[PDB]
């Protein structure tokens, strides 16, 4: 049986503050720009809808120094992190932003127009921008969130797949990582494999693969460590209504309409796409730039950072403006205007402030202790004395911006207030 | 291919009322623009106006007056009237496709009917 | 500019180049786009050149376009003889707002 | 270590009213315009999406008459104000108004179909007016508050870059001036060098720099000076769908969409903009006509206002109408209408009203408290015996204003009633 | 120096009732109809975005039969009322209403591409209607509220005012009486002088006076007479955004966009009006048909109603509905449709139900309190031994109204259960 974490974990009276200054990153909203056109670096995918997941790093608390040696006793204890209190505080401006396709496979308006009722075999794509579902979401762990999504079933060696045919949908519960795409609206599912048209859905999420939380999963999780606080809000609607141009593989039976003549003598396209939209983008619905506090967990984990790490998944799709940057081709800027000689660059910026208020506490290794322990994680006795290697955090070090001047910093200070 | 084709009355007395019909063949007319586009002999081409997809109409204004456009969607056609013909307007007529009203229209009219030459005499 | 300012013909040596200018105004040519189109005498006209330099799946290379100021010139290279037909450009009006064409140009290959 | 301001600053019963009579400026919301044209003087930009930074000067408390003069010491002992309360009475009525440009940069309608598109011109550049965000800030500091916006970084001479190319954009911190213009939904940067056509922002902010203030970096202030109160309140969505006009510096790699033939054989512009719209302007979302008091400051800095001033900046733009005024060019009004006989002149109008309850606070001038304090700045020490100097702002003088008598002015009564 | 008026007004345990039964007009929203097309009597101009001021006239207490003739002096002490409870009863069904014009200066649509995005000649106006920004605004002083408006400055004699030039805005405060028209969305301004187009606004403010309360004007008024109550809901959002056709005094710098071609060659029209629009009309955001009690207020008089009158300046825009009338002009109906035979009429209804409940309440005339009395209006003396003479006040009578049984009234059964 898995015990709560504050059975054999006795949180000290003191605490530290620990903050990045500033976190910033520009990029390109829809895809990265490789090396070349007058950057010397590549240009990141840096998005809005995009999952930010930091991988914060503690110092290990058994060996820096303390303002008391004498409150542990390295013979038969030790010590780990207990986050006390959190505040992601997301500085842009609050904006919108669209992410759109130059080849977007919509056949015609569905909503109001009389547009179409046949089968289309020309190209009708048209550039089409749409904006996201307008999402917050923040998980602390001392494990990486898991993230469901729906991609392509396996390939069963005794009835093939033939081709043009749909492929079975299974769920993928994959690791939440830095640069993962957030569900936009168009599903949590695997655009690169299951969508071969390259042509239903915006370029920032055309090839990606967009991920949900499955938040079923990891609160059922008998530790949880991949997630002991979370906040969810999501907000969106259908804009426009749009026909899939293509073939239809599912026929409509012929038990639910009545054959016309001609032109509507068959079905057209039956595949319907709405616009997703986040309603209203508004200030007093933000989940971030807040202290939040973690005196109890969701899970038996109650916010105690094993291995001396922090995972924070972030998603604020609130503030998702991308600049829009234009350079005049010519040295000097023309009087007359030509189109062709601006060049336009989409820009988006990406800009965090992590906070945390952390607590000191001291694990009494005794036989049932240690057993437990070792049972949840062996890779905690060994380092007391990496799985996630491949993949891709941003990592941020906060091993020498620990403080105990709590006052001198914001947080530390809604936090002295708040106690 | 998108084919156009005429089909009116040759030959049309004077102030009477000039009809022609334009049909699509190999192409859907709830697309893009259609216009009509008449060459008077010894002169060249003269723009007469276009039909949208939705229904809509735009005009030449020194015809304004005397110009209906229609379209016919089950027909997969449009048609061209001209009341109150005069010597002047004894034209081959084209009707044309004016790619226009996308992102990806080219502008202008990337297919031409063959056009028809009605002649307005007594 | 009602009608777009054209020669009335054009003449050229078979392989040679043929340039075929058009002459506008600062509303029709030089703020929309001019689009060449070729035409014979009994058959539709078909379209060479669109947005003053591209040209549409089946035209040949040998066709191009360009655009100076007010003017817009067709440039025919390796002059064949099936090229023996009327050329003409269109573009749009703003002052007047309707789709102005020029004179037509009757392309001889002498 | 910086202090709490309540250890060393001693406050006192003795409470003031300091109020601005009325604040009342008209003028061309989009541009200003110089005289010459038929007016004397130039007509200012007075714009509601723009910051109006107060820089309020309050009398020397060691100079001028008290109710007491043995309420303290002066060989030992120096005074200085703290805000106790604050109220920004707005008098314009709450309104919509419009900021676009002649000839903005959009090329097509990425939302949907719109048939007004016309493919035909080169130059597509229409006269399009758009709303921006609703937003409501108000920042009292001693010092003025610290906003961001994106600017072209420095240019590297082993690696110049070329013409035509995307500049990389810096995050620069600047003072919030008189003048500045807020964010507007199209994000906070400097229009005027990232932008060269100078056309794809409406006019206001067409050569003008946007900015946002950087909360973080106030908050994150050791002292607290710039900013001890803060109230926000944002609102936007996104109307209509637009594209940008132009080459696209940053090319779709091929992985992304798939070829057509024709003008879809290379991908269309994907620098997609969205029309910001404030959606409702409600006067229950309002954070101005209201007290406002300061028990408590999110810094060190507890409303003590430093060198006998106070910085308050400032941004409505719930009241946003642009008055339209016509005037016949014939001295009768023309019986029959001509639209070109009428000049039309867009005026916006600011109306502010300043009260504050200020509170006096006696200094006991210990050797640590007079290091401490010269640590922080010497230039208190100096003057109890101007680096803002350059800076524009809207200078409100309450030197010959400060009234003990609180009952005679609204805000006094709302003060003496909750105390 | 002004007094709270609870110093020297002693308040009794006396209560009244008063309330005017039924209040109806009935008038053409956009214009007044002079008599003379076939009916008797002028249709007044009866609109919901209209100043209700209510001059409600009282008893004079000091010879009023009292239920006890002995609860006073006559010779050492005067009488006033002070009103204790407001009900401010609405009739008519909660609705939309439009005003237009069937000329509306606009030239075209700036939401949007619009197609034939410039027109160069001729008149473009456009029989164009809105509605209206939803006001809520209940004012109840002893003197009438006080409202700001923007009109033409005052032309100097040394430099007379060029024909065609923007004259100077000038904000006037004037006091707001009945028939004057609310602030609509379009701004509180003089639209008979600011505008000679007289084609620039609906039909309703196009010659009219739109005022806004200068709330802040009389809260910060000493003796509080002209607001002790006040209630305020606005809501609006812009529908449809219009370029004001015409020519433009304030030209567009050069260097404030990029020169274009033909048509682009000049910067068109550039004044932006939005289209004002209260969102939606919802029963809860109702601040009227609700009981409202005077315990204190905001000023110094807490309801006191000198000179035995009070003003409730009330505008209510939820209930904006225009009747539409039709009369035939043929005696019979016809059966076969013509319509140039059907004359259509616009009627807008107004339903008020004034209600108060008035506490009687006794001044000792000490003669340091009649020189106060005296200072603060020389005209009390002289009535315990008018300037609103001109204005046009919503004159009720409740002089024989006064019933001291509560609970026979709706009002006196809720101040009972409050009280």
């Amino acid at each position: 049986a898995v015990v709560n974490t504050d059975d054999y974990v006795t949180r000290t009276s003191i605490f530290y503050h620990a903050g990045s200054s500033r976190l910033l990153t520009v990029g390109n909203p829809y895809f990265r720009v490789p090396a070349g056109g007058g950057n010397k670096q590549d240009i990141p995918k840096v998005s809005a809808y995009q999952y930010r997941v930091f991988r914060v790093q503690l110092p290990d608390p058994n060996k820096f120094g303390l303002p008391d040696t004498s409150i542990y006793n390295p013979e038969t204890q030790r010590l780990v992190w207990a986050c006390a209190g959190v505040e992601i505080g997301r500085g842009q401006p609050l904006g919108v932003g669209l992410s759109g396709h130059p080849f977007y496979n919509k056949l015609d308006d569905t909503e109001s127009s009389h547009a179409a009722t046949s089968n289309v075999s020309e190209d009708v794509r048209d550039n089409v921008s749409v904006d996201y579902k307008q999402t917050q979401l923040c998980i602390l762990g001392c494990a990486p969130a898991i993230g469901e999504h729906w991609a392509k079933g396996t390939a069963s060696k005794s009835r093939p797949l033939s081709q043009g045919d749909c492929p079975p949908l299974e769920l993928k519960n994959t690791v939440l990582e830095d640069g993962d795409m957030v569900d936009t609206g168009y599903g949590a599912m695997d655009f690169s494999t299951l969508q071969d048209t390259k042509c239903e859905v915006p370029l920032d999420i055309c090839q990606s693969i967009c991920k949900y939380p499955d938040y079923l999963q990891m609160s059922a999780d008998p530790y949880g460590d991949s997630m002991f606080f979370c906040l969810r809000r999501e907000q969106l609607f259908a804009r426009h209504f749009w026909n899939r141009a293509g073939t239809m593989g599912d026929t409509v039976p012929q038990s639910l309409y009545i054959k016309g003549t001609g032109m509507r003598a068959s079905p057209g396209s039956c595949v319907y796409s709405p616009s997703p939209s986040g309603s209203i983008v508004t200030s007093d619905s933000q989940l971030f730039n807040k202290p939040y506090w973690l005196h109890k967990a969701q899970g038996h984990n109650n916010g105690v950072c094993w291995h001396n790490q922090l995972f924070v998944t972030v998603v604020d799709t609130t503030r998702s403006t991308n600049l829009t940057i234009c350079a005049s081709t010519q040295s000097p800027v023309p009087g007359q205007y030509d189109a062709t000689k601006f060049k336009q660059y989409s820009r988006h910026v990406e800009e965090y402030d992590l906070q945390f208020i952390f607590q000191l506490c001291t694990i009494t290794l005794t036989a049932d202790v240690m057993s437990y322990i070792h049972s949840m994680n062996s890779s905690i006795l060994e380092d007391w004395n990496d799985p996630y290697d491949k993949l891709k955090f941003w990592n941020v070090d906060l091993k020498e911006k620990f403080s105990l001047d709590l006052d001198q910093y914001p947080l530390g200070r809604k936090f002295l207030v708040q106690a | 291919q998108v084919q156009l084709q005429e089909s009116g009355p040759g030959l049309v007395k004077p102030s009477e009322t000039l009809s022609l019909t334009c049909t699509v063949s190999g192409g859907s007319i709830t697309r893009y623009h259609w216009s009509w586009i008449r060459q008077p002999p010894g002169k060249g081409l003269e723009w007469i106006g276009n039909i949208y997809n939705r229904g809509s109409t735009k005009y030449n204004p020194s015809l304004k007056s005397r110009v209906t456009i229609s379209i016919d969607i089950s027909n997969n056609q449009f048609s061209l009237r001209l009341s109150s013909v005069t010597a002047a307007d004894t034209a081959v007529y084209h009707c044309a496709r004016w790619d226009n009203g996308h992102s990806y229209a080219i502008g202008g009219f990337d297919y031409w009917g063959q056009g028809i030459l009605v002649t307005v005499s007594s | 500019q009602s009608v777009l300012t054209q020669p009335p013909s054009a003449s050229g040596t078979p392989g040679q180049r043929v340039t075929i200018s058009c002459s506008g105004s600062s509303f029709n040519i030089e703020s929309n786009y001019v689009y060449w189109y070729q035409h014979l005498p009994g058959t539709a006209p078909k379209l060479l050149i669109y947005r003053n330099n591209q040209r549409p799946s089946g035209v040949p290379d040998r066709f191009s376009g360009t655009k100076s100021g007010t003017s817009a010139s067709l440039a025919i290279s390796g002059l064949r003889s099936e090229d023996e037909t009327d050329y003409f450009c269109a573009t749009w009006d703003d002052s007047l707002s309707v789709w102005v064409f020029g004179g037509g140009t009757k392309l001889t290959v002498l």
